[PDB]
């Protein structure tokens, strides 16, 4: 029964200094809420070029925002209501994406500095759940994994070193030995999660001085009990989830390392399972005649992302993209990806 | 250039790599010494691919035998060819594994593998630029499934950019020769869903069936089953070993056959096979092998492929052949048979020609199909899986080698989601 939700938003950094200082022209122009468009600098030359005009280059989002958007204004208008769905009993998913270089973890996790929307969806799910855990007793659990080359680190607890996926009794998957600490406030998974961003495997990149190789996946679990624990009860585990994925990556012509080899190509591999799930997801939700099995099978992401992905449950898709024409291929498929994945033609 | 290494595991494996070396030793005028006794320079180019070059003007196999038991590694240095072998490529336990997976794959083996990964690693030193590996084992024992499977894992691990192939001999649905042959398939199959980059899905009822009705063979013996097997093994790999006018290696060949990374299950085929009475009252001629080749009955593996499509298949031609008269039939067959083949991915058909052909033959071929029917093998392992699971029967066994019961639950899920996508792609 895939009910599958997923929003499709997409933050537009504001041009930087260095960017301005090398001249960057911008591409990115916003119309609506719903539409980005990307002038592709073609010189027109010919006639053909310019009676099609193919500069005008649009996109679908549910919600496009601008150079002037914040943190929090990414929060307020996006997760808030994924937020929402977990304190309700549901479970949710929030997707960082974009190439390497893009801003994706400040935009979303952080690392100390920087707060992201993490920060602010943690800040009112204690808020909400604390009041709450006046009459249901909350235990908001909180892990941390990197999922490299199809093996998962315990990011919270390293001493796990590289983890596999198992099926649950109730074919649901966890990630065999990770580390689950039990939380009562923001401070503690932010800081958690920060200190965990420390044994992630990342680069020194032409792209990017810090680019992931790896998803960033955080699982928080708000499990829940009437406080009248002496009585059977219908509990509940929402997990809300939040992944970094590993940045998109055409930058080997520099990066001729063995290893950054290996990571590009399972990177982008991963990457374009999400997209297939995603792609199966929206066309089982939208009731096609595409009745089959969704590829979770792909990538140990999505094996582990199902528990969200095929049901009742609210995700988002948040890119990162620049206004630059310096990096117009950049943002081009940055965009073509996250379009990809709405995949609606409102635009 | 380009050097592949062979590994053999288990009974089974050890048999069908000593008809294997034997065959590949013949073609490239190497005598039970060492010695290369041929004729054309052809013969010796590549070399390599197979063969390291010990001192003295001597060849040896890149081949590396392994068994929990002893005594088949002695049936195959008393073998015709046995001397052949690098005695440091022996690697043996004395145990054995029991027909039980968890002997192979979690104690036994455990033990025994480092040694095998030791060896492995010096072998892949030698080699200057090893494309890959090559597995011969079995799905239903102990060994060849267990060991193999953890072995496969190792590899990956440390040559994780290389390509990795299996030749997997599994267990038929009336030819049931173990009881316990459901549970070792199962987690063997499972295994090889993950780590291995293309499987050739052999099958003994098939072989018997080849045997009994096209060769008209009065008693077929393992042997004369192995040769069959061995034949289809050369015609792979004939590219990496001769020039020719098209060449396509395993790389190649994987590219054009696996169009999603789970589905890696070839049906293999080969073809000519004609009895000896039936010798005389043939045409030697491209259109009669393509003939032969892409009837059901010629399939290696027990499955119908009228029972389903075939997403790609991939023809691989020895002899000398007009390029012309080779695509014309490939697109006949294609054409005429439109309901066989998937109608999203055209030109289903991928083709090789390698100008040296196999000894005795003037014209040979070698089929490859990654076709829906494949499903109906992983099926009904599934169903009997369930059958014995339902009521644990057999499973103490197993716990008592430290394995999970959750194991079971988890690689039953996997075979039953690979046969899910299996029939939605058809
Ligand atoms: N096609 C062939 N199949 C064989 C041959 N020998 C055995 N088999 C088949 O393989 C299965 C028996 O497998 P094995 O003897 O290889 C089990 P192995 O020695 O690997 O482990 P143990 O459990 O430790 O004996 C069964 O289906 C046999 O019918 C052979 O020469 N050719
Ligand atoms: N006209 C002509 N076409 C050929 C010949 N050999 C191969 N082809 C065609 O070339 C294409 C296949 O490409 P190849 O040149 O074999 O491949 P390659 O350039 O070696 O590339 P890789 O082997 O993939 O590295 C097909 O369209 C063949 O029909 C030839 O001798 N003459
Ligand atoms: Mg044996
Ligand atoms: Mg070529």
């Amino acid at each position: 029964d895939i009910t599958y939700n997923m929003n499709v938003v997409i933050r537009c950094r504001p041009m930087s200094i260095s960017e301005k200082n090398d001249g960057a022209k911008n591409v990115i122009k916003i119309l609506e809420n719903k539409m980005v468009v990307l002038l592709d600098p073609s010189d027109n030359s010919d006639n053909v070029l310019r009676q099609n005009r193919s500069r005008e280059k649009k996109y679908v989002f549910d919600y496009v925002f601008d150079e002037n958007s914040s943190q929090e204004d990414v929060y307020n208008n996006s997760v808030k209501c994924l937020i929402d769905a977990v304190i309700k009993g549901y479970n949710s998913t929030v997707f960082a994406y974009g190439a390497t270089g893009a801003g994706k973890t400040h935009t979303i996790i952080g690392y100390k500095n920087e707060p992201g929307i993490m920060m602010m969806i943690l800040k009112d799910l204690f808020e909400r759940i604390k009041m709450l855990q006046i009459m249901n007793e909350y235990k908001v659990k909180c892990s941390f994994i990197e999922i490299y080359n199809e093996n998962i680190c315990d990011l919270l607890n390293p001493s796990n070193e590289y983890l596999d996926v198992r099926e649950d009794p109730i074919k649901g998957v966890t990630v065999s030995n990770i580390f689950e600490v039990c939380t009562t406030s923001v401070e503690e998974i932010m800081e958690l999660i920060h200190t965990g961003n420390r044994n992630r495997t990342q680069e020194p990149t032409d792209a990017n001085k810090t680019s992931s190789r790896s998803h960033g996946v955080l699982q928080v679990i708000v499990e829940e009990t009437e406080k009248g624990q002496g009585v059977y009860q219908q509990t509940k585990r929402g997990k809300l989830c939040v992944i970094d994925l590993a940045g998109s990556e055409r930058a080997s012509q520099t990066n001729n390392k063995g290893m950054r080899m290996l990571e590009g190509a399972n990177i982008n591999r991963s990457l374009l399972a999400l997209g297939n799930v995603i792609n199966a997801l929206v066309l089982r939700s939208k009731g096609n005649s595409k009745s089959n099995f969704i590829p979770f099978r792909d990538s140990k992401l999505t094996r582990l992302l199902k528990d969200s992905l095929g049901g009742n449950c609210k995700t988002v898709m948040i890119a990162n993209i620049s206004p630059s024409h310096l990096s117009y291929e950049d943002t081009h498929n940055t965009l073509k990806y996250a379009n990809r994945a709405k995949n609606i033609k409102n635009v | 250039m380009r050097e592949i290494v062979h590994i053999q595991a288990g009974q089974c494996g050890n048999q069908i790599g000593a008809k294997f070396w034997e065959v590949i030793s013949d073609e490239h005028g190497i005598d039970p010494t060492g010695s290369y006794h041929g004729d054309s320079d052809l013969q010796l180019e590549r070399i390599n691919v197979y063969y390291n070059e010990a001192a003295g003007n001597k060849y040896v196999p890149r081949a590396i035998l392994v068994d929990l038991e002893p005594g088949t590694m002695d049936s195959v240095r008393s073998g015709p060819f046995g001397q052949i072998f690098r005695p440091d490529n022996f690697v043996f336990g004395q145990s054995g594994a029991g027909n039980n997976w968890a002997k192979g794959h979690y104690t036994e083996g455990a033990e025994l593998v480092d040694s095998v990964l030791d060896v492995v690693r010096k072998e892949s030193e030698s080699c200057d630029c090893l494309q890959g590996f090559q597995l011969t084992h079995s799905l239903g024992g102990g060994t060849g499934s267990g060991m193999g499977t953890l072995l496969i894992s190792k590899i990956r691990e440390e040559y994780p950019d290389r390509i990795m192939n299996t030749f997997s001999v599994v267990p038929s649905p009336k030819v049931s020769d173990t009881v316990v042959e459901p549970y070792n398939a199962t987690l063997s199959v499972h295994q090889l869903v993950e780590n291995t980059d293309e499987t050739y899905c052999i099958d003994n009822e098939a072989l018997y069936d080849i045997c009994f009705r096209t060769l008209k063979l009065t008693t077929p013996t393992y042997g004369d089953l192995n040769h069959l097997v061995s034949a289809t093994m050369s015609g792979v790999t004939t590219c990496l070993r001769f020039p020719g006018q098209l060449n396509a290696d395993l790389r190649k060949l994987a590219v054009n056959m696996v169009p999603f990374p789970r589905l890696h299950f070839f049906m293999p085929g080969f073809a000519p096979l004609t009895s000896r009475g039936s010798q005389q009252y043939r045409a030697l001629t491209v259109p009669e092998l393509t003939q032969q080749m892409f009837d059901a009955k010629n399939m290696m593996a027990a499955c119908d492929p009228r029972h389903g499509r075939y997403l790609t298949v991939a023809a691989v031609f020895r002899g000398r052949m007009s390029m012309k008269e080779v695509d014309e039939q490939m697109l006949n067959v294609q054409n005429k048979n439109s309901s066989y083949f998937v109608e999203w991915i055209p030109n289903n058909v991928k083709t090789a020609v390698c100008d040296i052909p196999p000894r005795g033959l003037k014209m040979s071929a070698t089929f490859i199909g990654n076709s829906t029917a494949i499903q109906e093998l992983f099926k009904r392992i599934s169903e009997q899986f369930t059958a014995m699971f339902r009521r644990k029967a057999f499973l103490h066994w197993y716990t008592g080698e430290g394995m999970d019961e959750m194991e079971f639950t988890e690689a039953e899920s996997n075979m039953n989601d690979l046969v899910s996508e299996y029939q939605q792609y058809q």
